[PDB]
């Protein structure tokens, strides 16, 4: 089997992308944020505290003939910014892009934090990291991908995120028309449950490539590119007027500035992030200070190749017995 | 907002 679904930016900055997911029978379609940095499939639901729902589409298990309570199972998760959600668990049929899994654990939120309530466009998250990160207790549950794998033509999924445009998540095959050149594959460490890999270095603009190992995670659920302070400082040094603002929470730059590209290495291959992809717009409406798309990971503990980087590539998440990541230009 | 999907 295979599946293919379009993912759409939730706003004009590509802050996140949403993909329609069918849950239950008859289908209830929710728009979920596919997140390669977590391993829970959770949704706003008929059980979510009413005051915590503002515009989201909800899953109502009582209206699904295939839903069944997973008795005794609970879940609770926090993300990199401290946002969080928790609840109980149903099993139900879940389809993405034509690919169906029966008995998928669908984690129904009872509680969601303020930042979730405030985003009316995201109905929940679909986690694509390794199932070792799944928060369901007492019996950990598998991801949609881990459940689908044995049915898939090839045990892969691909992310082709667009710049200010829709993209595509494919399951079970590699669309050879979606990229240019070759796909360079690199090793993955699953020791922390993430799609963790090591870039071979970087360049700023037309500058010399600096060969240096940068360990980080491929996280579709993160907007920006988070890299060591050394690397980040070297980037922003090439932008007139750019500075790290403590009050704003990162590097900002004058809206009048033209940004250089940023290149990262994948083996002997190179992925170029255009400068335009690094502009996240005014810090507040009407400001002439803009927020940068490359930021330091120094506060975080890990480097994160989020959407700014990933959208410059065709990315293959190879879930074979020994996982690997592939990157191509597009 | 920016997003930061689990530590």
């Amino acid at each position: 089997s295979t599946g293919s679904a379009t993912t759409t930016p939730i706003d004009s900055l590509d802050d996140a992308y949403i993909t329609p997911v069918q849950i239950g029978t008859p289908a209830q379609t929710l728009n979920l944020d596919f997140d390669t940095g977590s391993s829970d499939l959770w949704v706003f639901s008929s059980e979510t505290t009413a005051s915590e729902v503002d515009g989201q589409t909800i899953y109502t298990p009582s209206k699904s003939t295939t839903a069944k309570l997973l008795s005794g199972a609970t879940w609770s998760i926090s993300y990199g910014d401290g946002s969080s959600s928790s609840g109980d668990v149903y099993t139900d049929t879940v389809s993405v892009g034509g690919l169906t899994v029966t008995g998928q654990a669908v984690e129904s939120a009872k509680k969601v934090s303020s930042s979730f309530t405030e985003d009316s466009t995201i109905d929940g998250l679909l986690g694509l990291a390794f199932s070792t990160l799944n928060t369901v207790s007492p019996t950990q549950q598998k991801t949609f991908f881990d459940n689908a794998k044995a049915s898939l033509d090839s045990p892969v999924f691909t992310a082709d995120l667009g710049y200010h445009a829709p993209g595509t998540y494919n399951f079970g095959f590699i669309d050879t028309t979606a990229y240019t050149g070759s796909i360079t594959y690199t090793a993955v460490s699953t020791k922390q449950g993430f799609w963790e890999w090591t870039s071979t270095g970087y360049a700023v603009g037309s500058g010399t490539f600096k060969s240096t190992s940068i360990d980080g995670i491929a996280d579709t659920g993160t907007t920006l590119l988070y890299l060591p302070a050394t690397v980040v400082s070297a980037y922003w040094a090439q932008v007139s007027g750019a500075k790290s603002s403590s009050s704003v929470g990162g590097y900002v730059f004058p809206c009048s500035a033209t940004l250089p590209s940023f290149t990262f290495g994948v083996g002997s291959a190179r992925i170029v992030i255009p400068g335009d992809y690094i502009d996240f717009g005014p810090i507040s409406t009407g400001s002439s200070s803009c927020f940068g798309g490359i930021q330091s990971s120094a506060g975080i503990g890990i480097n994160i190749f989020g959407d700014v980087a990933l959208k410059a590539a065709f990315v293959v998440f190879n879930g074979a017995t020994t996982p690997t990541l592939g990157f191509a230009s597009k | 907002s920016l997003f930061h999907x689990t530590p």
